[PDB]
RNA sequence: GGCUGGGAAGGCCCGGCGGGGAAGGUGGCUCGGCCGAGUGUUACAGCCCCCCCGGCAGCAGCACUCGCCGAAUCCCGGGGC
RNA sequence: CUGCGGGAUGAACCGAACGCCGGGUUAAGGCGCCCGAUGCCGACGCUCAUCAGACCCCAGAAAAGGUGUUGGUUGAUAUAGA
RNA sequence: CGAAGCUACCAUCUGUGGGAUUAUGACUGAACGCCUCUAAGUCAGAAUCCCGCCCAGGCGGAACGAUACGGCAGCGCCGCGGAGCCUCGGUUGGCCUCGGAUAGCCGGUCCCCCGCGGGGUCCGGUGCGGAGUGCCCUUCGUCCUGGGAAACGGGGCGCGGCCGGAGAGGCGGCCGCCCCCUCGCCCGUCACGCACGCCGUUCGUGGGGAACCUGGCGCUAAACCAUUCGUAGACGACCUGCU
């Protein structure tokens, strides 16, 4: 027979490969569509979640009951040290897809970036990019590099920049830097390639990529929770206490005539550690890191024009389970996916 | 030793039956420009048929269900597989022999391609009837790379136009040379045309 | 844009059928896809024939639509259709195809040798013309 | 110095819908596609040539790895230039859609 | 059954010049040029008479539905000739009861803004097809004039700006508001 | 070999008879260079078609393969398994 | 109590009944591919379906309608002008 | 009372855009000298369908880095050689316009426009396609000399430069210098185990894979386990540190 009292299903059918993410760093599944009229600019950045705190501000939405009134918002701090550009890569559109055409790495590569290419750093001899750097110190190598750049300029449609985070400037234990391809959106392919080549072996701060009062997207892996039952994974109704063979379980799985279990049935399995892309996160404040002229300048982090104090975003005793934030940071409205110390990908909005 | 066919202007099943029969006999067949294939009947009817094919799906686990390929080349491959006994080793070998490409790749862009008059639209279909392009059907059913294929095909058309101009100039030069040199090869063209040549 | 019309008195070549490869003049139209036809000078008897098997040429002799097998012959002889057909390029290439079909082995060998020599001479002349044109362009 | 035989494709055995007779093979001879041009190939010898691991004998030469199965063309098969062939040993069905040589020296010219 | 032959003739004026690239008819004259690809119709288009006097449309061995196309081709050719010689002018008068419909042409004729339709705050912005020019006519309070060479384009633009002003969830028999086409004539009568 | 002792046709035609399509003619009109082409009206035959009077070998199921039944009114040769 | 060829599938349907084989020819059925054969320069017409149609048993449709289209029957009026 | 960690619309943050169209409303327009959303053709059109955002990522691809200096070693590119096991398909190639079918192919373009080339007008040749896949290209015996027509062509995986080609490029073109050869087409002139009629002959092949004998130019490992860490975890697996 039919279901007596209709009720919406539990969970989302569009989000249920419920497996631990193969990747740990958030992947940009779709970059913003590049308009060949705006100047060249990087469309993404890589930060690390530090913690959350309060923010107090006056809102300016006319007609609301809370207009011109003090409100408090939860804000998440993402420490975002400037990233070092170490390579560029071209992509050519093909009827089968978007095939990578040519990848060109820089001459000098930091040990933080070199650590990623080795599973074991202590055991290895650190021989990565040993003969490749010879191309930048020979006439034949320089000619080959020029020919590769010319080929990328002629043929490639999409150009991305390989940039790696600076793990030295972070309180995190690990030293293996995270590399990432960031698609460059801007003018013509030639100008874009020239800008990318100029930015080689250079630092990129967060002010270049993002600005204040901007809506962005945060991509990251959910804080894992291990094996979980259906009552926690899909938030199904709990069976009554009188049940014999358990109560935190799905009671009826499926009907008789289809002699198979449907993929839409809520089953017990992995919960957490899922790749997610939250959208419409507002940048409340891009705060400058610690800088020294004569002494330490920590006021720029948390001091405002109405507070005019000497406080930094670091609370008393530092952030819990993360460390102390000394570099440039971005403060986002609301919460973001992932636990502490977790690497997050900040992407420009894909919508008008 | 390998057949090269231009999918443009050919009817879907009419060409698929011939290709399957040829590939059963060990003949290697390559079909290009599968977006140029056109199916009889109105476009709305063909789209509704393909939407019904999409609706055919495994209820309990669609991952095991029918694989509805959206690319025109894969659609033609699947319609040939439907005429081939793919369950058997001979059918699998025929499928391996068959090759299908979206547009026309550089491996075959510089090769002359045959045309089957037994499957052509102008030959098998009345001019008063309607037909639907496989490229249009694929694009409206889920294909992604219509515009890229179109741009690459336009570039190839320009290059082939240049090549044809060069070849036509070469043929004109050959005609001029033959006209200028026929006096000393009169005894050869004469014996050529006595047996039914150059006439 | 049509240049050939099915008119009374037009000659047509029989592509296939019993009287294949013969000229025959249309006397009267019988139906939508059938015409009365007569071949007095081409050894074809007065008979019905479909339009599919006959391809109409560009010769139109004038005689009444129901001529009694004699006035059509007289018009054919007066116009001398056979000689003009032989002079036309259509019959010339038909005869060339027939000769190629009837070619024997010794004839094939002689044709191969002649083609070899003629092609070599033509290729040499074409190469000289190409280099002369390149020099002129330079 | 060149090819002295015609190319044929082993289309399959003489069969119905649900029964096959392995003693009569079907040959598709290249160049003939009607039951009028197949009169020349009636009675012609045919050979299936295949190479194997172990060396075998070879007339007029050193032992080779190549072996053949001989047969004779009996009659045509259904208006499309297909012909029927009978071999001394039935074809192994591995040669389905494979090349065989129709010799030219049961000559009747 | 199959009719052996159907033919029609259109005697074009001496002012215009027409040409046919196989099956595409191009007509040129004082106002401008109009092209129409008459393929997919399977007819014979001949241009006869010295000085290009008449255009003949032939259909051989066509059914009833095929014979119906000869006169539609002739009508299309006549409409093109009329557009090239005189042009097409559609006058549509605004009809309203209480709220006065405000029509403002914005760029040249392309953008038409309709405001205060049934008191709605939403402004109806309508695009006009290329070549068609929209204007507010004189000697009439609320009247719009659309001028063009292509009758199809002019009438399609008129239909668009008429269907834009549609009354929703009301009795249309009572709320007789909107802009409706009133007269369909030529720019110059001669 | 038989037929309607085959039907029409092919060639020379001769002395007549009536009817019809609508033609080296006439003719309203249209299109090009007196001529050519397309339409219409009475309509003899100098384009022809049909019927009635009357006769020549040229026939013959005819390789001008236009449409049958066939075999003591029937025999020969050749190819393939 | 019955195998065999065809009806995709199959009690009773069509053909046809059984020793082991080689060659030839059929019945019922078919000849785009699966799958042997129309790979005929097959003949004449009908049909557009945004629910087309596709072969005894048999696996599917009714009454009522349609200027969609193709034929037939009957009845008036039209150069005294429909 | 309560740190950390888990957790509650019991606290907090976020939840998107296009394409084709259904019903429908229309434009031009005959059938049916009038009229008609329909017969050809065209417009608007939505919780619809598809795609985009998002999750996983194919007995599917991508370019890039290092590629075992050892105390015995093992490899990568080049060239020309010898046997030595397995697996086989085969039996000259075509190196290319777009395109329409009630239409097309080729020149010159006196003429004009545009970047040697392209477009338009006019003219001239074919169109059951001879600038035909019913097609074209190469010959499939060798060597001696001794004449004629034709004739500076080719080769030595000939050595060095200049390019075209990115769709899944994987091939070709254009120039310099050394040596050698007289090859295509017709005629004499002989000789090639002439193996005495008997079948898998003849080639793409120096085919593809595995194990061994010649040299020149270059190489120096990374992965896993063990240990440790918690952003992870039933066990595996995963994020990390360690002259």
């Amino acid at each position: 027979s039919h279901r007596k009292f209709s009720a919406p299903r539990h969970g989302s059918l569009g989000f249920l490969p419920r497996k631990r993410s193969s990747r740990h760093r958030g992947k940009v599944k779709s970059f913003p569509k590049d308009d060949p009229s705006k100047p060249v600019h990087l469309t993404a950045f890589l930060g690390y979640k530090a913690g959350m705190t309060h923010i107090v501000r006056e809102v300016d939405r006319p007609g609301s009951k809370v207009n011109k009134k003090e409100v408090v918002e939860a804000v998440t701090i993402v420490e975002t040290p400037p990233m070092v550009v170490v390579g560029i890569v071209g992509y050519v559109e093909t009827p089968r897809g978007l095939r990578t055409f040519k990848t060109v790495f820089a001459e000098h590569i930091s040990d933080e970036c070199k650590r990623r290419f080795y599973k074991n750093w202590h055991k290895s001899k650190k021989k990565a990019f040993t003969k490749y750097c010879k191309k930048w110190q020979d006439d034949a190598g320089k000619r080959q590099l020029d020919k590769d750049f010319s080929s990328m300029k002629k043929y490639c449609q999409v150009i991305r920049v390989l940039a790696h985070t600076q793990m030295r400037l972070l309180p995190l234990r690990q030293k293996k830097a995270h590399l990432m391809e960031i698609q460059v959106n801007g003018g013509t392919v030639a100008e874009k390639l020239d800008w990318a080549r100029e930015r080689l072996e250079q630092q990129v701060p967060v002010s270049q990529v993002f600005g204040q009062d901007e809506m962005i997207d945060v991509i990251g892996v959910t804080k894992g929770k291990g094996y979980k039952g259906v009552t926690s994974r899909w938030h199904t109704k709990k069976l009554p206490r009188k049940t014999h063979r358990g109560l935190r379980k799905v009671a009826c799985i499926g009907a008789w005539h289809p002699a198979r279990v449907a993929f839409s049935v809520a089953r017990a399995g992995q919960k957490g550690y899922h790749h997610r892309t939250e959208i419409n996160k507002k940048i409340y404040k891009i705060g400058q890191g610690y800088l020294i002229k004569d002494g330490k300048l920590i006021k720029n982090n948390a001091s405002t024009d109405y507070d005019l104090s000497d406080k930094s975003i670091n609370p008393l005793g530092g952030f819990v389970h993360y460390g102390e934030v000394t570099n440039d940071f971005v403060m986002l409205k609301g919460c973001v996916v992932g636990t502490k110390k977790r690497v997050l990908t900040l992407r420009k909005s894909l919508l008008v | 030793q390998v057949l090269v066919l231009d999918g443009r202007g050919h009817l879907l099943g009419r060409l698929a039956a011939i290709v399957a029969k040829q590939v059963l006999l060990g003949r290697k067949v390559v079909v290009v420009r599968c977006e140029g294939i056109n199916i009889s009947g109105n476009f709305y009817r063909n789209k509704l048929k393909y939407l019904a094919f999409l609706r055919k799906r495994m209820n309990t686990n669609p991952s095991r269900g029918p694989y509805h390929f959206r690319a025109p080349s894969r659609i033609f491959w699947r319609t040939v597989r439907g005429m081939l006994p793919h369950k058997t080793k001979r059918g699998q070998a025929a499928l391996d022999r068959l090759k299908v490409f979206d547009g026309i790749p550089p491996p075959y862009d510089k090769k002359k391609r045959m045309v089957v008059p037994a499957a052509l639209k102008v030959v098998r279909l009345k001019p008063t009837r309607k037909f639907a392009y496989l490229g249009r059907l694929a694009h409206e059913v889920g294909w992604k790379y219509q515009a890229v294929t179109a741009t690459l095909e336009e570039k190839r058309k320009e290059k082939a136009k240049i090549h044809y101009r060069k070849k036509k100039q070469l043929m004109r030069l050959r005609k001029q040379a033959e006209k200028n040199v026929e006096k000393k090869i009169d005894r050869f063209t004469e014996v050529l045309k006595t047996h039914g040549f150059l006439v | 844009v049509f240049r050939r019309f099915v008119e009374v008195g037009r000659v047509a070549y029989v592509s296939f059928g019993p009287h294949a490869g013969k000229l025959v003049a249309i006397v009267d139209v019988i139906d939508q896809n059938r015409a009365l036809v007569d071949g007095p000078c081409t050894r074809v008897r007065r008979q019905a024939m479909p339009f599919k098997c006959m391809q109409l040429t560009d010769f139109i002799l004038k005689f009444p639509h129901s001529a009694r097998q004699k006035y059509v012959r007289k018009a054919w002889e007066k116009a001398d259709i056979n000689t003009k057909w032989a002079a036309t390029r259509w019959a010339k290439k038909i005869e060339a195809r027939e000769r190629k079909a009837k070619m024997t082995d010794f004839d094939r060998y002689k044709v191969m040798k002649a083609k070899k020599m003629r092609n070599r001479i033509i290729k040499n002349e074409v190469k000289k013309l190409q280099r002369a044109a390149l020099l002129k362009a330079s | 110095s060149g090819r002295l035989w015609c190319k044929a494709i082993f289309a399959g055995y003489k069969r119905g819908l649900r029964n096959q007779r392995e003693h009569t093979a079907l040959l598709k001879i290249e160049g003939v596609y009607a039951r009028d041009e197949t009169e020349f190939y009636l009675g012609k010898r045919c050979a299936y040539v295949y190479k194997a691991k172990n060396n075998t004998v070879t007339p007029g030469g050193k032992p080779n790895k190549t072996r053949v199965i001989w047969g004779k063309v009996t009659r045509a098969h259904g208006n499309s230039g297909m012909v029927r062939a009978k071999f001394r040993s039935n074809l192994p069905a591995k040669a389905i859609g494979h090349r065989i040589r129709v010799m030219l020296y049961p000559s009747r010219i | 059954m199959k009719t052996i032959l159907s033919n029609q003739t259109v005697d074009i004026p001496e002012n215009v010049d027409i040409s046919l690239k196989g099956r595409t008819v191009i007509v040129k004259g004082p106002r401008g040029t109009l092209r129409r690809d008459f393929n997919h119709i399977n007819v014979e288009l001949s241009l006869l008479g010295k000085k290009k006097k008449r255009l003949r449309v032939d259909k051989w061995w066509g059914n009833r539905k095929e014979l119906a196309t000869v006169r539609t081709i002739c009508s299309h050719v006549q409409n093109m000739i009329k557009g090239v010689t005189l042009g097409f002018r559609y006058k549509m008068r605004s009809v309203y009861a209480h709220f006065p419909i405000n029509v403002v042409i914005q760029e040249n004729g392309s953008l038409v803004e309709i405001r205060n339709f049934l008191g709605e705050k939403y402004i109806r912005r309508v695009r006009m097809r290329p070549g068609v020019a929209c204007s507010v006519s004189q000697a009439q309070k609320d009247e719009l004039v659309l001028e063009g060479n292509d009758i199809e384009l002019v009438s399609n633009s008129a239909a668009l700006i008429q269907q834009a002003t549609t009354v929703k969830n009301k009795d249309i028999r009572k709320f007789l508001d909107g802009i409706y086409v009133s007269e369909k004539g030529t720019v110059q009568q001669a």
